[PDB]
């Protein structure tokens, strides 16, 4: 039995790191950093500090308003019963506006609250995105986080804003609930003929599978070479060590090709962003330009034809 | 680019000739295709 | 306007410009193909 | 044929079976004994799939379908053109997947690396054998496995999902999806983090170390897991996604037959709020 | 025309799919170029370089290092003479060490020519330091302190005792164990954290339940106790160089094949 | 116009151009194959 | 043909053979079981 | 034709050849078992 | 044409040629087996 | 000498390789002749 | 029984005890509210 | 039997034992509540 | 009051202000388009 | 034949052999359990 580098056996404690000095024009960091023993078992023990600039407080306030609108509406749906609130929490939702209103502003009685929560949640997410951009720039680091985040926002925006805008109805958008938004997801595929046959849904799943596959490969590869300092990836990129060589050689000998320490994270970055990028395009296509994906599959020779175990059933409604 | 002006002109001479030859063959191909089935509909629509 | 190349590298500007021009051209050709009047391959009648 | 740093590592030993006889390379690929068995099972399985494609109605890649036998055949071997070919390919696939994992073990030993990658691949193999062996075994028929076709097995997923009227309500499926979503979210963050420090915002800027990596996430989300933690967590999320996927499909049918939303009535009928 | 239709059979979704296929093909081509920034150009088994062209092999990537360390170029070619000989003549054959592969840096014991300077924090001081050089850092309470425990080899024989802990300043974690050798020619030896297992009464399932450890200590299954004496020695005190880190960790990596020989030869 | 090659490498430009020309030609051939009038393999009648 | 042991080391050519032979043996028994005539356990009438 | 072994190593060649010959052999045996006429275990009537 | 071997490695060319030819050969056999007329194991009647 | 075999070793391997290939092919030829005598695999115009 | 405070930390055991006591009290109030007879807010009739 | 505390820490044993005792007690009470005979709150006839 | 700019940086304020004004302008333009009376593109009648 | 135990590890050879023997023994028992004739628990009548 050898050490598998799953949990840190010996943690050390010292002064907390306050972060690299930010350039002038930045707010002071908030919070007093502390050490969490159980977090240090897996990774860094230090919790905080956090940066709360104008973007952070504005995004928190906008997100707080959206959550409060959702939560108070779900609480009101169970007659303000906290017992029924907890019991029915996965089933409750802030329902999207009724289809009769189209894109017009709906009353509070028929989905006006959903539009406000969607607006404030979108503002919170957008303000969080620029904060992700700003925090990277202020440290001098590249803005890879912000643009990977933009891909996730892209699917979020098409799901609740862009596609309902194209369909001309806020009713096409996702309810703010746990089970109801699963119902919407199931109903969306059912309405547009088996979203399995959406080729961009296929692509999104391939990248979602690939992203999970890549992190399984990359996480295991780095842990298997962490005995040679493989976890210090940026140091390996600048100054290649035997950990990078062993990591590349393992995959070169396995599947005939390999990446570098830097380029594997380019594979990781692109596979993740392509999951939501392809997914957002696929969602944007259905209802606007394709209305039955299975029939699109049979039109393009995608859907298999199965042998008839029963005679074809005539539609009794003529 | 690591190219002197002399080689730049000499490549451009061959590049233009090859582009013209490629375009000329394509122009003949388009003329043959037009004689087969013209692709501009007209008021009646083919 | 020659000063604009003091801020923009001609190589990256030309590559971006050519990519933009081709994508726009393909986009406009496809938009016409989606219209009944201007689809020259389907050849619908005028009016 | 060799990377500039590869020659020193191309040494003997580390094999499990065969030892010296199969210890060589063909181009970039290491062979080993399990590489030969991987090639044997891969060629046999691929050839039988192509043969089933040839004997099928169409050569369309999306429409090629090697279906499992009928449920009436139970756990026995069906005729080759009535699902028996699928059964043979399934054995070949399992032989190829296990040989591939064992080949990775030999390469890991030869390089002094840990066995994390073959173990992580074992989770993927476990999900496949759950779909193709364990769940059909618990249901009593090999015809419960998914067919071998690019689009036919997507139809299988849809029909199995709707065999429980709402597969989103499956509790283990809910956990598995969240892990799949979490690992992609973590992968995007981790790839972005490493690229951000190795590719600074201003070109030709000093490269950033782990302090900038920690500081950005502490500035951004208030916590940084560190370079070691993200690979531990990323592997955990990916493996949890694979593991809970196997759980979610193995409890559908063998241990739950009704609609998945029915299952949540235990929570609604708790004596604290009944 | 139908709303999604383009040419009777062509529709917007189909051409959008093909647009992505073009982009994905370009992305895969771009990603493979990034994969070739290290390890290329390829060379034959005898060292003769292979032909890579230009559309695949990208221009060298130059990282400017912090702390005034200059600039680093990806694809560094190691200059140490390889003490290996091809077992067979045909390409793809393994290589045999013309000496002791454990000390020569061959196979699992291979070490790359990393920088001969210590890793530095952003402030500019050494990242990896012993606990004697910085009392501001200490082992966390609730985790067994390796300092004092005896280090056992793979064969179960005692190899020495921990004398100090080398920690990373950036990430508050133990990086190396300074082991005073039980057998002396005070010769100290560095054991990386990932190559050792702590078996005290505070690890887990022992602090939770309260069970004392039967045989507490540091257990190293990578090397036998006899091979601990040959672990590469750091040149200086209170400072470990990145190249020294590589050689120590490469020596442990080759131990399972060359020291204990449990990976040497087939299992069955 | 010969100065264009003092910006872009002629050999890599030729590779990209030839790849672009073949891909464009393939897609234009396929676009015609998707039409009834210009599908020379299906061979539908005119008018 | 004794020269094959110069080429192939017999110390592990046997394990690669024994696990080959058994898997083939276990599989031929399986194919016979799948048949109506040769399934010695079900024992159908020979005709 | 002995010069082929000055290009192909006998060890790797024989391993690849014997593996290929075995895969092909049982693949063809499988193909016959899948047919009506040549399934010697099912014993379908001729013509 | 002996000059092609000044350019192409005879060993790598032979390896690439042999595997390519077998893959092409086996796929042509597969395509024939997928047709009614040329499936020799099925033996469908002519015309 | 790409494979490390001298000319004589290539001679010796080829002679045994050809002999065993001939023996392997002869057995297969006999098997095919027996298979043909059992059920020929070339259909004919009516396809048996 | 005064010796239990030699082993148990008085501060930590009081926090756990008070947390446990309140959680138990809430759930018992919860369970009674769930019943028809003991829901003092709904006020269902006896018998 | 007084030597059992030589092996096990009295503090950790008592915490585990008390947690086990309460969890079992809650578990048994809930099982009775699930039965029709022993649910003292619904109060069914014997 | 000129003293407003000692507190807040002129450059950051202008960047946020320009983005905020444009987003608000887009917000209001969209709201008007969502109404029957003020959708100038649809051009509904009064009353 | 006692010399082979110098070349084979006696420990893990015995472990693998016992694992193989038990798996085969379990498998053969299961195959009998799946037959109508040799199921000694279901106990169907002979003939
Ligand atoms: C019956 C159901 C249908 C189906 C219906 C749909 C629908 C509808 C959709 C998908 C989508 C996807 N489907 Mg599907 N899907 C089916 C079957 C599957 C199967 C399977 C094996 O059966 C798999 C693996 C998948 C997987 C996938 C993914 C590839 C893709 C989601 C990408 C993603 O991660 O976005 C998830 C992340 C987001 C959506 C948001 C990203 C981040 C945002 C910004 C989060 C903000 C957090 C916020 C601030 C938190 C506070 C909020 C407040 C508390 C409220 N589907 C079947 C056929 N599927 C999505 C897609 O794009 O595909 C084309 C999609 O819209
Ligand atoms: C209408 C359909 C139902 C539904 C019905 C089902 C059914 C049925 C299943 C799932 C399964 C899944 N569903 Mg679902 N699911 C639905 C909607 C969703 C949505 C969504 C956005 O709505 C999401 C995100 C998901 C997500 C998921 C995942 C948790 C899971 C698929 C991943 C997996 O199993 O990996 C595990 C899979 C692997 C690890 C693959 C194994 C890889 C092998 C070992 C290697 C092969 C190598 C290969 C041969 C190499 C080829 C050679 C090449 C040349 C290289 N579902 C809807 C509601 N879902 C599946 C599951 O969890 O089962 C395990 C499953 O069976
Ligand atoms: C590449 C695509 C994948 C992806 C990527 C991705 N996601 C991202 C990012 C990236 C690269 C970020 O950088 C960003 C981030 O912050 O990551 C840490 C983010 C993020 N992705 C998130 C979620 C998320 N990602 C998802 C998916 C995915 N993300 C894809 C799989 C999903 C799914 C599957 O649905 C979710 C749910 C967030 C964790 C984060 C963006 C968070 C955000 O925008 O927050 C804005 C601010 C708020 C909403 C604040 C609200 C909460 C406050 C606590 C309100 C209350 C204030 C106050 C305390 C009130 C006090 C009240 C009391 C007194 C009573
Ligand atoms: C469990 C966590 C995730 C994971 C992990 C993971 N996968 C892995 C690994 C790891 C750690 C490897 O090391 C291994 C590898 O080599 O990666 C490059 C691998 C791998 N994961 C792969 C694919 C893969 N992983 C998937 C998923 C996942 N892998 C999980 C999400 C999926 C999904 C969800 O679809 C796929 C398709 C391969 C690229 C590779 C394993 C390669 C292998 O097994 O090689 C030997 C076999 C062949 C080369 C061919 C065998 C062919 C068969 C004989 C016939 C076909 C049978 C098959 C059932 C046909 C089905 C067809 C239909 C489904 C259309
Ligand atoms: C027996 C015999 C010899 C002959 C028989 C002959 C016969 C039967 C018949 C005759 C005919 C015949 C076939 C002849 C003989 C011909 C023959 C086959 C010879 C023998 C060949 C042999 C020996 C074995 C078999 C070879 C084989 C099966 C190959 C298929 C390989 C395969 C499955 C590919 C999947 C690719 C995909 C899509 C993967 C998904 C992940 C992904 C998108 C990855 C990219 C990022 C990345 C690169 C990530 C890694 C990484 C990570 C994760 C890090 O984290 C990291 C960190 C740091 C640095 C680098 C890295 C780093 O690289
Ligand atoms: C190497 O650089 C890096 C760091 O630090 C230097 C980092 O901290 C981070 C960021 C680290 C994180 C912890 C953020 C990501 C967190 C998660 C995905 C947590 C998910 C946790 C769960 C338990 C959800 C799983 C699902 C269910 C159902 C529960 C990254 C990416 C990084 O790359
Ligand atoms: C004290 O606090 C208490 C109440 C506890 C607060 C607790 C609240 C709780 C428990 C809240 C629980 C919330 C839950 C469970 C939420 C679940 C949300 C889920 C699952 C959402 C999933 C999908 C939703 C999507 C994709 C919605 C997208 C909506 C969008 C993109 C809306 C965009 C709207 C815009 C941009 C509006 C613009 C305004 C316009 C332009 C229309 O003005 C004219
Ligand atoms: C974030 C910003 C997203 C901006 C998206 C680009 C602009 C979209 O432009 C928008 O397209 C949709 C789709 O035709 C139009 O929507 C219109 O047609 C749809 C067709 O179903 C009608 O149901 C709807 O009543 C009508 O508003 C909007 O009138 C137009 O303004
Ligand atoms: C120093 C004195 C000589 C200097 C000048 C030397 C010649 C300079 C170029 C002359 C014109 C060549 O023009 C080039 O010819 C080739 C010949 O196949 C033609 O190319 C044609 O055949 C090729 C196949 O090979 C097709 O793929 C292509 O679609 C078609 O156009 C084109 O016409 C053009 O690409
Ligand atoms: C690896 C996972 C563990 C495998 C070990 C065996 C677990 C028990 C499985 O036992 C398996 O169950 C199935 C149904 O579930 C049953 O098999 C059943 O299927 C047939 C239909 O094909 C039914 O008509 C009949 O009720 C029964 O024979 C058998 O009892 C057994 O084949
Ligand atoms: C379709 C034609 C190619 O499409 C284009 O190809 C380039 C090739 O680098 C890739 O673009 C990618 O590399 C470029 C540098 O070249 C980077 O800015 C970035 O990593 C990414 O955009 C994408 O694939 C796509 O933007
Ligand atoms: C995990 C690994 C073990 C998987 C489970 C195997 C259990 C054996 O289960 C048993 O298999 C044999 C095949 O060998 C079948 O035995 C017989 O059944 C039917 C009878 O017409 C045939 O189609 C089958 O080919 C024949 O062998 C039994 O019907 C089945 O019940
Ligand atoms: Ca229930
Ligand atoms: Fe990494
Ligand atoms: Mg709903």
């Amino acid at each position: 039995s050898e050490y598998q580098n799953i949990f840190t056996q010996v943690q050390v404690r010292g002064p907390t790191y306050p972060g690299v000095p930010l350039p002038v024009g930045n707010e002071p960091r908030t919070g007093k950093p502390g050490f969490n023993y159980w977090l240090g078992k897996i990774g860094n023990a230090q919790l905080g500090p956090i940066y709360l600039g104008w973007l952070g407080v504005a995004s928190l306030l906008c997100g707080f308003v959206a959550i409060e609108i959702i939560g108070l509406n779900m609480a009101a749906s169970v007659n303000w019963s906290p017992i029924e609130f907890i019991r029915q929490l996965p089933w409750l939702a802030l329902e999207p506006p009724a289809p009769e209103y189209g894109l017009s502003l709906p009353p509070l009685q028929e989905g006006g609250w959903w539009l406000m929560a969607g607006f404030f949640l979108t503002a919170s997410i957008i303000l969080w995105w620029v904060r992700s951009y700003r925090r990277a720039v202020q440290l001098g680091m590249g803005t890879h986080v912000a643009w990977a985040f933009a891909s996730a926002i892209w699917l979020y925006l098409v799901l609740g804003f862009i596609r309902p805008l194209l369909m001309g109805s806020w009713a096409e958008a996702v309810p703010f609930g746990i089970f109801p938004h699963l119902d919407w997801t199931a109903a969306f595929s059912i309405r547009y003929g088996n979203l399995f046959y959406n080729p961009f849904h296929m692509l999104s799943i391939a990248f979602l599978y690939g992203s999970t596959l890549l992190f399984a490969m990359h996480g295991a590869t780095i842990l298997a070479t962490s005995r040679f300092g493989g976890e210090r990836e940026v140091e390996q990129i600048a100054d290649r060590g035997t950990a990078t060589e062993r990591a590349g050689l393992f995959w070169r000998w396995t599947m005939g090709f390999n990446a570098t320490m830097e380029s594997i994270h380019r594979w990781a970055w692109w596979f993740a962003v392509l999951t939501t990028l392809t997914g957002g395009i696929g969602i944007l296509l259905t209802g606007t330009v394709v209305d039955n994906w299975y029939l699109w599959g049979v039109k393009h020779g995608v859907a298999p034809a199965y042998p008839e175990v029963y005679p074809p059933t005539p539609d009794p409604a003529a | 680019t690591g190219l002197s002006e002399d080689e730049a002109k000499e490549f451009h001479k061959i590049f233009v000739q090859s582009f013209i030859g490629f375009t000329v063959v394509a122009i003949i191909a388009h003329l043959l295709a037009w004689s087969w089935r013209p692709w501009i509909p007209g008021p009646e629509g083919y | 306007m020659w000063r604009i190349w003091m801020l923009f590298d001609p190589r990256r500007t030309l590559i971006a410009l050519f990519t933009f021009l081709f994508v726009l051209a393909i986009f406009i050709h496809f938009i016409l193909l989606s219209t009944e009047r201007f689809n020259w391959l389907e050849g619908n009648a005028m009016e | 044929a060799l990377l500039s740093y590869e020659r020193k590592y191309r040494v003997r030993g580390g094999t499990l079976i065969g030892g010296d006889l199969f210890d060589f390379w063909i181009g970039p690929f290491y062979v080993g004994f399990f590489g030969v068995t991987t090639l044997f099972f891969s060629f046999l399985g691929t050839a039988l799939i192509i043969y089933g494609a040839a004997l099928g109605p169409t050569w369309n890649v999306w429409q090629i379908n090697i279906a499992p036998p009928d449920l009436k055949y139970g756990l026995g071997l069906a005729p080759l053109m009535d699902g028996g070919l699928w059964q043979i390919i399934t054995i070949c696939a399992i032989g190829a997947f296990v040989s591939w994992a064992l080949r990775e073990v030999e390469i890991c030993r030869k390089l002094g690396m840990g066995l994390h990658v073959p173990i992580a691949f074992g989770v993927a193999i476990f999900a496949y054998v759950t779909l193709v062996v364990i769940r059909p075994l618990l249901l009593g028929a090999w015809g419960h496995g998914f067919p071998y076709g690019i689009m036919s097995h997507l139809d299988w997923v849809s029909n199995v999902g709707y065999q429980y009227l709402h597969f989103h309500y499956n509790p283990a499926h809910m956990i598995a999806v969240s892990f799949f979503f979490a690992t992609t979210f973590a992968l995007g963050l981790h790839g972005s983090a490493i690229l951000s420090v190795s590719n600074p915002h201003k070109k030709g800027d000093p490269i950033k170390g782990t302090e900038h990596e920690d500081t950005f996430f502490r500035d951004f989300m208030g916590y940084s897991i560190g370079p070691l933690g993200i690979h531990r967590l990323g592997l955990f999320l990916a493996l949890s996604a694979g593991f809970w996927s196997a759980v979610c499909i193995v409890i559908s049918g063998p241990f739950w037959v009704g609609g998945w939303p029915e299952w949540w009535d235990w929570w609604l009928e708790l004596p604290i709020w009944s | 025309m139908e709303t999604g239709a383009l040419t009777g059979y062509m529709d917007v979704a189909q051409v959008t799919l093909y647009v992505f296929w073009l982009f994905f093909a370009g992305l895969i081509f771009y990603l493979r170029r990034e994969d070739r920034r290290e390890g290329y150009p390829l060379e034959k088994d005898d060292g003769t370089p292979e032909d890579i062209g230009l559309v695949w092999f990208p221009k060298p990537k130059e990282f400017t290092l912090p702390h005034g360390r200059g600039t680093a170029t990806a694809g560094r070619k190691d200059q140490r003479k390889e003490p290996i000989e091809k077992v067979y003549a045909w390409e793809g054959s393994p290589f045999e060490a013309t000496g002791n592969p454990l000390l020569d840096g061959v196979g699992p014991a291979t070490w790359a020519e990393r920088d001969d300077h210590p890793d530095l924090t952003l402030e500019g001081v050494n990242k990896v330091v012993p606990l004697r050089a910085d009392p501001d850092y200490y082992p966390c309470d609730g985790d067994d302190d390796p300092r004092g425990m005896t280090v056992y080899g793979a064969d179960g024989k005692a190899a020495g005792t921990v004398g100090d802990l080398w920690i990373d300043k950036a990430d508050l974690i133990v990086r190396y164990l300074e082991v005073e050798l039980a057998d002396q020619p005070k010769k100290t030896v560095m054991v990386p954290r990932e190559f050792m297992r702590v078996k005290g009464p505070n690890t887990f399932f022992n602090k939770l339940i309260g069970l004392p450890s039967t045989q507490p200590g540091i257990y190293v299954s990578a090397l036998n106790a006899e091979d601990f004496k040959n672990i590469p020695q750091i040149k200086g005190n209170d400072q470990i160089t990145a190249l020294e880190e590589e050689k120590i960790t490469a020596y442990f990596g080759g131990g399972r094949l060359y020291s204990t020989k449990e990976h040497a030869g087939p299992a069955l």
